[PDB]
């Protein structure tokens, strides 16, 4: 009985990811982060 | 069987001289029986299955006339009807499209706490089944992260009913959001790139946004006033607050408590 | 004493498991504090209201009354509710980082 | 003692963090170096 | 009688209140 | 869920709404507890035909939430429908508010009742003695003596000397228990001066209590008045313990001041 909490972790995975990427890489193309996060789209890679 | 209603309820009578009789019809419901959930007499359902069908359609034309305070009046009463453990219809062709409709408009009410407390009432109906309710919960999930295009791909995908007044508030609360998030550290943008980030081709609506906030109208330019310079070099704000805190250390250090 | 305590955990036990109002009521409940509840009904009392702030999005306030609900507990082994709080306590910390 | 009124029902830590890193990334990274010399 | 059960029992809260204030003086006065 | 229909402006829905505000006053008691309190608006809007029962459910709901006076001022202004029902565990909740508020009001009104006095509602004062009539008629006089002091009133204490309880020694051993817990000289002398002009007006006038009180009261002429009755009665046997308890207890200056009233 915890599934409604589990389903909203996709916001926290991607904020953990964007902190990891911005701390690792300094000058990274926005059309490279999406292929690494398997976002399938660079047009919202600006948007996150 | 005391109905007085079965002639002009399905056909559109938009804000005509029926709703005054209709509420007076609902007033005459109250003289017969209360809308107490009628714990006894389970077989008699004409006060329950025939009377709630009036109250769910009475919620339905509330949104076509843009009647916001009386809209949640009927919808809260329907919520107090499916709380009954007495066996009813489990649903109809309306229950998903009304309960999840409340989910979609309370989204527009900008109250996320009540958005997630509905989720007790249907554990399995969110992902693995009930696809018409999977669409609103996936929508606000996409509003949670930065995703904006997939939000409007769901504005290319409205399957269930019209949902028109809801997504237009969802238009409006995104319009100021991008007009909010145009104010990040951006460079010169011409009058095509951030002109098409919302929807618009080239109306004067961009001048409404470019004169509301900055990013000044120039020679095909959005001017960046990316300053963020004024606030630092503050010793005083610690020097007021820490001088309070250091005394608080000496309070629970020497004097007996 | 001890009538303010047990009658509220036993009030919560399916009010959490229902969607009835019962959560902002326990905000404006004055009976939040019975101030002493014999160290075992007090210890899970902070847990039953610990899931309440978790399920209605109050994250950072919840993790300190989840932790306090874990470390006021006895020395038993067949502990299947402690199997639940040790799961739930760091659900909400995954929500925080 | 040891009651808990029931209402409902090193050697290990450092490698767990090391299990976190190479969980699904180059476990037996042994022979790709033999195949990366002619590519790179 | 029952009327004396409260009047005499509030009479000693009058009497109890000094004593905790009294030793509060002597936690510091003996140190000096 | 009936809270949403509180803006109809047809009044007959409100009496249909308050029909549900009593029997299920414990489950959506969670709901209309702090979010909606719109009772006082229709309470002030000149209908009326209601605001009677409207102040009951707020006297219910502010009670448990610690706003006892917010319940109590509504419990005052609710009228008859609040006080028509007293066969429950709720009547103990409301007289422990009101009478306690009454006696902590009258202690202030024992000081200065004249000038800027408080708006004593007739229901605020009328259920005091009514419950005291419930004590006079339910056989209990160890507490009929009690609240009669706790009301801090002179004449209702004088009233209950003639009651359904006879006087062998009750109201005479009361002052034995009243002098021990006697708080000040201010409430003492006012009560004690009227109790002993009725002891002379009793059937058999008690003599040691009317002397013991009077030296506590310092009336250097009143004992000479009842001495003159004993001169008129002409027996020194009953004119004896009025006199040597006067010599044993009283002050020298009091005996030197009362002697003018004995020789005249």
């Amino acid at each position: 009985g915890t599934y409604t909490l589990i389903i909203r972790l996709r916001h926290n995975v991607i904020k953990t990811g964007v902190r990891m990427i911005s701390l690792s890489y300094s000058r990274i193309s926005l059309a490279d982060i999406a292929q690494k996060l398997q976002l399938d789209s660079p047009e919202d890679a600006e948007f996150i | 069987m005391y109905e007085q209603l079965k002639g002009e309820w399905n056909r559109k009578s938009p804000n005509l001289s029926k709703c005054g009789e209709e509420l007076g019809r609902l007033k005459l419901v109250l003289l017969e029986l209360n809308f107490l959930p009628t714990t006894g007499t389970k077989l008699t359902k004409q006060q329950l299955i025939l009377a709630r069908d009036i109250l769910e359609i009475g919620a339905q034309w509330s949104i076509l006339r843009k009647d916001i305070p009386s809209f949640e009046r009927y919808m809260a009463q329907l919520k107090c009807y499916y709380f009954d453990y007495k066996e009813q219809l489990p649903e109809s062709a309306y229950m998903h499209q009304l309960l999840g409709l409340n989910l979609l408009f309370l989204l527009s009410q900008n109250r996320v706490a009540e958005f997630h407390t509905e989720l007790e009432r249907l554990p399995a109906k969110d992902i693995q089944t009930n696809v018409y309710i999977k669409h609103p919960v996936s929508l606000e999930q996409y509003l949670m992260e930065g995703s904006y295009n997939k939000v409007f791909l769901a504005k290319g995908n409205i399957p269930a009913e019209s949902y028109t007044f809801f997504i237009d508030i969802l238009l409006d609360t995104i319009r100021d959001e991008i007009a909010g998030c145009i104010e990040k550290a951006y460079e010169k943008i011409l009058f095509t790139e951030a002109t098409r980030i919302l929807f618009f081709n080239t109306p004067k609506k961009m001048t409404d946004y470019a004169k509301k906030r900055g990013w000044v109208l120039g020679p095909n330019n959005y001017y960046s006033f990316a300053s963020q310079q004024q606030k630092p070099e503050d010793t005083t704000i610690p020097s007021t607050e820490l001088a309070k805190q250091v005394i608080e250390y000496a309070r629970q250090l020497e004097m007996i408590v | 004493a001890d009538g303010q305590a047990t009658l509220l955990n036993l009030l919560l036990r399916n009010y959490l498991h229902y969607s009835l109002y019962d959560q902002a009521e326990k905000l404006v409940s004055k009976s939040v504090f019975p101030e002493q509840a014999n160290n075992n009904e007090w210890a899970r009392y902070l847990y039953y209201t610990g899931r309440i702030k978790a399920i209605q999005l109050e994250y950072s306030e919840a993790r300190r009354t989840m932790t306090n609900a874990l470390r006021k507990a006895p020395q038993h082994t067949a502990v299947g509710f402690k199997q639940t709080v040790h799961k739930l306590l760091i659900v909400v910390e995954l929500l925080l980082g | 003692m040891s009651e808990k009124k029931q209402p409902v029902d090193e050697d290990n830590w450092d490698d767990d963090n090391v299990e976190d890193d190479f969980s699904n990334q180059l476990r037996a990274e042994l022979e790709k170096h033999g195949y990366k010399m002619e590519t790179s | 009688d029952l009327y004396s059960r409260y009047k005499k029992l509030q009479q000693e809260l009058e009497f109890l209140e000094v004593q905790e204030e009294y030793i509060k003086d002597e936690q510091k006065n003996l140190k000096k | 869920g009936i809270i949403s229909l509180l803006d109809e402006d047809e009044p007959q829905l409100k009496e249909f709404a308050l029909h549900k505000l009593n029997a299920v006053v414990n489950d959506f008691w969670a709901e209309i507890s702090e979010s909606v309190d719109k009772i006082e608006v229709l309470y002030e809007d000149e209908g009326f035909r209601s605001r009677q029962f409207a102040a009951l459910v707020a006297s219910k709901v502010f009670y448990h939430l610690g706003a006892f006076e917010e319940s109590l001022n509504y419990a005052l202004g609710a009228g008859d429908l609040f006080n028509v029902n007293d066969n429950s565990e709720y009547v103990e909740t409301i007289i422990a508010k009101c009478i306690d508020h009454y006696t902590k009001q009258c202690v202030e009104n024992a000081d200065l009742p004249e000038g800027e006095k408080k708006p004593i509602d007739q229901r605020l004062e009328g259920i005091v003695n009514k419950m005291f009539q419930r004590c006079l008629d339910d056989h209990k006089y160890k507490q009929a003596i009690g609240i009669a002091l706790e009301t801090r009133r002179l004449d209702v204490f004088e009233k209950t000397i003639l009651e359904s309880n006879d006087v062998p020694g009750m109201l005479a051993y009361s002052l034995k228990l009243c002098m021990s817990l006697m708080q000040n000289k201010q409430f003492r002398n006012k009560v004690l001066r009227v109790l002993v002009k009725i002891y002379m007006n009793l059937e058999k006038p008690d003599f040691i209590n009317v002397c013991q009180c009077l030296i506590f009261l310092d009336d250097p002429q009143a004992v000479s008045d009842i001495l003159e009755k004993l001169v008129k009665e002409d027996n020194l046997l009953m004119a004896y313990q009025i006199c040597f308890d006067l010599y044993e207890s009283a002050s020298q200056q009091f005996l030197s001041s009362v002697i003018q009233n004995l020789r005249t």
